[PDB]
């Protein structure tokens, strides 16, 4: 719920606009956005290309990475850095079958060759990471190193800022639609947005665009829906931005349908993975049994994945939905028992241990320790609580929903390259559209680091493509218009229709931000394999849930706004109707449960290798409005076995 | 949910910008021209990153638990430096706890972005090398994988 | 969530006290309560006592019954004026084998001998009931009769007004606690209360009182959590008051672990009760198949409940949720289908029925013909989606939760008896102290008739009372003035502690009232049994539920208040967490699952009728601040046979 | 939830008492006191019951279907009179559906609560006889209920 101190109202015709000519345009200011920041001003120097970052927010803090991180999820370790060296081969073996095998391993390969290099930058930079006496990398997991994360992202943010220059730098300014070539239909041209600071309206030409905006939260009613419904384990500040104004685009998704629910300490949602894979926590029912124990046989209908090290997660995930269930919850990570252990009576150790264990929690969800403190809860003496949290859509994480993206030359196997008219790392089906982090699919297990480099291989590809296609796209100023009116309609239309009643938000000519978003999250909650029904499916609630969204789609038009922060709410909104449209489409698509954990299609309760071990691609035409589904086989890119 | 306390808040005296509304990535700080001090807007949607609060030169922003699961009483406090950050953790019951955790091992602002590195060439733009490449990984070559047979 | 306009704040010492002397003192203006005060005012003569109705509203739409209701869903018929006589001995067998083998059947017989007479009253009053052309009440089902009942509630409140006298009715005066002798523990003497229009404290000096305050809503967090929080199937008027001050007091509470999980149209929550036993719907899953028979085979285990015709409800509640957690949803009630074979064919008998079928809404529940016109569904020509709402806490309608109140000397057994230190019908455990309508636990089925019902017959007991024992208690004024201190003390919290910071809502020191009900609705849901668990719950769930409600209640010492709306919104949560707590324990002490459909303890799934087949009775010692409970085994008072 | 359309509302000023604030079975509805114009102060404790809507002497007060499930578009409007309501039901899609029924047989204000009712008597306060008991039952003796042997 927004209640604004007072109005910020603009009509269409009072904004000036800002026109903004670069080469190279990147659409957030996260990690993979600075990432790409950083990699593309090092090649453009090449054609003296100018490149240009926009952040909604301040790239200081910007994104998921804003209370910082306490761990880096993706580091290979080739030559022995860390306490555990790995391969690459066993790396993509390990993302596809966490997957239950559908990864574009061209694209998981790509970005695993590269990342160890980010890391390093990283540490070279100031990253401080945690260092055993012998000076190795601490590592949390197999594939995890821990940090002193908490200034994660302002160290990021500085590599990027001094490689592309403040100048070049745009902050507080929403982009919420994606500009294309006037001379082509299925190439990109630029992008519009607006100020969150003032009356501003900008207009970006470009050659070439990165998709960095980060997945998408809110979508699903949480589990708190109080003040609570800010505390999203996800970035709340990821609204699909980059989803809609790709797909509207013309630009093809894939593995929509793959959402992530993450298993974490209930309400706060602070991490796990330090606790189990660092602290040896174990997780038990309410009854004392430890799950992964006595649930473990019924993985073995998912042969060859159920019987994978690690399991992959949304079968976890499988284990725990099992018990809620059957009623044993609460469940409980045993943290008094874990250190108990872990300091072996030596009250020292146990200090020392108790310190990594609250900077875990301070280094990047605060919200856990607050709510330790509020409920009195010391770690060392009683467990606590663990749950999963509402869905979320993303491609970075262990989800894999994102645009389909193309992969390097030396990698991608033909069977992949069919969709793009123009095969550059990273870009999208649409020409010189690019996609990284959370927007580009099928190579999840990105991360922090992942992320950062994928950006840096889009980037790369980006100025390649610019000096050998040389694009030179033309905006269409009569669109440039119809979207300038789009964008302040809300403002014209509270202005419009505000004196209908004696009160703002109680409108029934509008509906404002908040108001739409409270419907979006109950449809997709209710029918949408939310926490409403414990992540079940079927194809009538899906259809219901089209049914539903397309009466919300057509309310958008009669959306409100009474500021500029409430205008940026309410474009927020609409890019997360259409990705949770995308999302419902993709999940009645798909005629199988491959993914239990994360969702069941109980009228398809049986993952389906003989006709569905194949990643669904699908088309939005904004013109015939029209989505259009395809399939494409798995093929195992790189060598390896169960 | 952060909140200002009054008492401490100078809406950002004569300084350049104010910190708070500056740097919250959800863009919920924001200044009340009328009292000259700062409010979260919008309180949730916020994420409890903390980032205000350690912006706040005054330290005069603090967050309160979302109360749909938080009783009253608990704090988490941070004291942001340059190589280091400060917690004192108060909980419902009067236990305190305090932290110090390593933020940084070099000098803000002191990055070199591309420190070391060759220039770039036309003929490098071509193959699979990033900025660094392969040097930066540590490995004796550009790392190779398998393709499956 | 509320923010209300401007500050409306007073201390306790500076406002007025106005003290009122009664002999009887009704708290609740609803149906109960009216007929408590038209029944009082024709004894009280014998007396020349005074009668006093405090509502905390206005009587003429208060409660329940503020849009009207479409039927009356109690009318034996002894003598033929309806389509279809029935006899007491069957009624109360029915009512007994609802509750699924637990009712007191000297309470049930004894307001149903009395229920026919308070219908025909009604209709003498102006009340439309549904006639055939024969001038039959026309029946809804086997025990209601179809009434044109938009004015219901006005027509009732024009009756107790003539009877009482308009001067002693109070209006927009909220009742919070009430008062004890202070020469004696367990004898009532008052209540205390403030103004909701203006700064004004009352005490109430009454030799009898008799508590008519409603259920308990929004314990529970709903099934839509924005604006549609706001649409409880229950009345959202009513919050646990009773329930609250009866067991401050140390009155007996009885079966509050059965709360009501209605089905209704889902979202708007519509009735149903036309639509299956009048219109002869049919409920299906997605899937077309009618639950009620496919699920048949379930119910067999219950014996002998699950062969009674019509099967109990709660049995019912059990089929359609095992076909939510199989997935099946949406379920449907397939109203296009019920009209088109009633119909028959005929176009003009159609019209007849549908305009039946809207009167059926629109004269009970708007929001649900108001759902059909926004979503454009025709229930001619298309089925609507159907859900058990969350839970509701009351004893009038399928709900017995309420006090353990004495039956009359010439049906109740002895076994029933030994609690109550006075034997007056309708009296609690506490001397002077009645409970009618939702006040008053194991005599459900009551609703409209029947609760206007229960109190007419308090209100001659509590005359019965006085005359014959001549009761004088003694308000304790150091109590009162403590609690006039209490009452005014979150506006003084608030004043005291909103300078910690710039935003009124965001304050360390203090929760709001929709603060403290948010995380009330979220502990219920998510342990006792609500919505978020498919209405599950163990022992360890109902443990932790009670360490929440801990921390909460604690926290209630800090709530704060900005005006006086927000200051009765204060005290309804108060009585909300109280109930909460009692209904918690009542879960956890009684080791099975009697009702399934309505809650399933997963610890204890099967129905114990060799050691559970009791009422359980408890009582809090506000002085101990301890809770007791006992059993108190059911005996068959009426004769009957399955 | 209800809203006020300022058009319309005159707040009441030609009347004894505010109708809304008065009739609102929840307290929501209450005076601006500033435009003279009512206003519900709390919608997400509507019940939609349409009282303050039916007894508007202006037809100032209409309800906009809570945003959590509702289109936008539709819309029930009554005309209450004194034995009969009319209602006009208006869909999304523009449908519009009118209906009538009858809401009392009977003058308002003109119930004689115990019309034909014989003066109570302390004897008849020891039975189980309420006003009017057992005629007004239909029955000239008061029902009997067989007791379990
Ligand atoms: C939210 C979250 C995420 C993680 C974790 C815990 C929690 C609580 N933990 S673990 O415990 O789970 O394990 C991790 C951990 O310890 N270690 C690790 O490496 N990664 C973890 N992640 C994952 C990483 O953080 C993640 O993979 C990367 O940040 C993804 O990068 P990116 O895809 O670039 O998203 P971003 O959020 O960083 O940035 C997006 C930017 O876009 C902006 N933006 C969005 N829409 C926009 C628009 N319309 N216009 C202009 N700007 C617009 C954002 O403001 C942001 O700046
Ligand atoms: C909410 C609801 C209820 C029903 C139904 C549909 C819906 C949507 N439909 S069917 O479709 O389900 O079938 C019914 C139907 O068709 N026919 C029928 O006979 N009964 C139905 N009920 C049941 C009856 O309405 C019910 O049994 C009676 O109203 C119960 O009477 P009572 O127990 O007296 O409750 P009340 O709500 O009427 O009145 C309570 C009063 O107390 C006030 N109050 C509360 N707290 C107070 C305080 N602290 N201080 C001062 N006053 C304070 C209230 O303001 C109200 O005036
Ligand atoms: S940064 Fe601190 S001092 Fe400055 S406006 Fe914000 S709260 Fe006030
Ligand atoms: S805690 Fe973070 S999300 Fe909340 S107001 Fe501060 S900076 Fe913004
Ligand atoms: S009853 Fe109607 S005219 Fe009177 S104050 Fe309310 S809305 Fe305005
Ligand atoms: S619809 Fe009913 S609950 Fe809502 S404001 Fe009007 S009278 Fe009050």
């Amino acid at each position: 719920v927004y209640y604004p101190k007072k109005y910020e109202l603009y009509k269409a015709d009072e904004v000036p606009t800002e026109v903004v000519e670069t080469d190279i345009l990147i659409i957030g200011g996260g990690f993979s956005g600075c990432g790409a920041a950083y990699e593309a001003a090092y090649w453009a120097k090449l054609g003296g290309l100018k490149v240009t970052l926009v952040e909604k927010a301040a790239v200081e803090r910007s994104g998921a990475v804003a209370q910082g991180l306490s761990a880096i999820n993706t580091y290979i370790d080739l030559t022995g850095r860390s306490e555990r060296q790995n391969t690459l081969e066993d790396y993509v073996r390990y993302v596809t079958l966490d997957m239950m095998g559908l990864a574009r391993e061209d694209l998981v390969a790509d970005y695993a060759r590269h990342v160890d290099g980010t890391v390093h930058l990283f540490e070279k930079w100031g990253l401080p990471i945690w260092k055993t006496p012998d000076g190795k990398y601490v590592r949390e997991g197999q594939w995890q190193i821990m940090i002193h994360g908490e200034s994660y992202k302002p160290i990021i943010a500085e590599a990027a800022k001094m490689a592309v220059g403040e100048e070049n730098i745009y902050e507080r300014v929403f982009i919420f639609e994606l500009l294309k070539d006037k001379n082509d239909p299925n190439a990109v041209a630029g992008a519009v947005g607006f100020s969150v600071r003032e009356p501003k309206f900008y207009v970006f030409k470009a050659k070439a665009v990165i998709l960095a905006t980060g997945g998408a939260t809110l979508l699903f009613r949480p589990r708190s829906t109080g003040e609570a419904a800010g505390r999203t384990w996800y970035a709340i500040f990821d609204t699909g931005s980059g989803y809609y104004m790709g797909l509207k685009a013309g630009a093809m998704l894939t593995q929509f349908e793959h959402r992530f629910i993450p298993f974490r300490f209930k309400d706060g949602y602070g991490p796990v993975g330090a606790w189990f894979l660092f602290f040896k926590c174990k997780a038990k029912n309410a009854y004392g049994e430890e799950y992964i124990k006595t649930r473990a046989a019924e993985l073995e209908k998912y042969k060859p994945y159920g019987a994978a090290q690690p399991i992959p997660t949304p079968l976890r995930n499988h284990q725990v939905m099992l018990e809620i269930m059957d009623g044993n919850q609460p469940i409980y990570m045993h943290t008094e028992e874990a250190l108990a252990e872990l300091a072996g009576g030596d009250k020292k150790k146990l200090k020392h241990i108790y310190e990594e264990a609250f900077e875990d929690f301070l280094d990047m969800t605060v919200s856990q320790a607050l709510l330790w403190a509020c409920q009195n809860i010391d770690p060392q003496e009683q467990p606590s609580e663990a749950a999963p949290a509402e869905p979320y859509i993303m491609g970075s994480h262990s989800g894999e929903a994102g645009f389909w993206v193309c992969g390097p030359e030396d990698l991608m196997p033909e069977e992949y390259a069919k969709l793009f008219p123009l095969k550059y790392n990273r870009m999208t089906t649409v020409k010189g559209l690019f996609a990284i982090g959370d927007c580009a699919g099928a190579n999840p297990h990105k991360f922090s680091s992942g992320s950062f480099t994928e950006g840096r291989i889009a980037a790369k590809a980006a100025v390649r493509f610019i000096l050998e296609q040389k694009p030179n796209p033309e905006i269409d100023d009569a669109v440039v218009e119809e979207l300038k009116k789009k964008a302040y309609a809300p403002m014209e239309r509270f202005m419009q229709y505000k004196d209908l009643s004696t009160a703002d938000d109680v409108n029934p000519e509008y509906i404002l931000p908040w108001q739409g978003l409270v419907r979006l999250q109950k449809i997709m909650d209710e029918y949408a394999a939310g926490i409403a029904t414990i992540y079940k499916t079927n194809e009538k609630m899906l259809q219901r849930a089209l049914e539903l969204l397309a009466f919300l789609k057509e309310d958008l038009e009669k959306l409100a706004a009474r500021d500029l922060h409430e205008l940026m709410r309410a474009w927020e909104l609409v890019h997360r109707v259409w990705t949770a449209e995308a999302h419902v489409r993709h999940m009645l698509f798909r005629k199988e449960t491959r993914w239990p954990g994360y969702y069941y299609r109980t009228d398809y309760p049986e993952l389906n290798d003989e006709e569905w071990k194949c990643f669904v691609c699908s088309k939005y035409d904004a013109e015939k409005d029209e989505w259009t589904f395809e399939k494409v086989p798995y093929v195992q890119v790189i060598e390896w076995s169960f | 949910p952060s909140f200002v306390n009054p008492e401490k808040c100078d809406g950002c005296k004569a300084l350049e910008r104010t910190a708070c509304e500056y740097i919250c990535p959800n863009d919920l700080m924001t200044l009340d021209k009328e009292k000259m001090k700062a409010y979260n807007r919008e309180p949730d949607m916020c994420w409890e990153c903390y980032s205000c609060v350690k912006m706040c030169p005054q330290g005069a922003i603090d967050v309160r638990g979302y109360v749909d699961y938080s009783p009253l009483g608990g704090a988490c406090v941070p004291m942001r430096g340059t190589s280091d950050i400060m917690w004192t953790v108060k909980y419902r019951n009067g236990k305190v706890l305090r932290f110090k955790f390593a933020i940084r091992t070099t000098p803000w602002g002191s990055i070199q972005p591309f420190e070391g590195f060759p220039e770039p060439t036309e003929e490098a733009l071509k193959s699979e090398l990033l900025a660094g490449e392969p040097e930066i990984i540590g490995t004796s070559e550009f790392p190779q994988v398998k393709k499956k047979a």
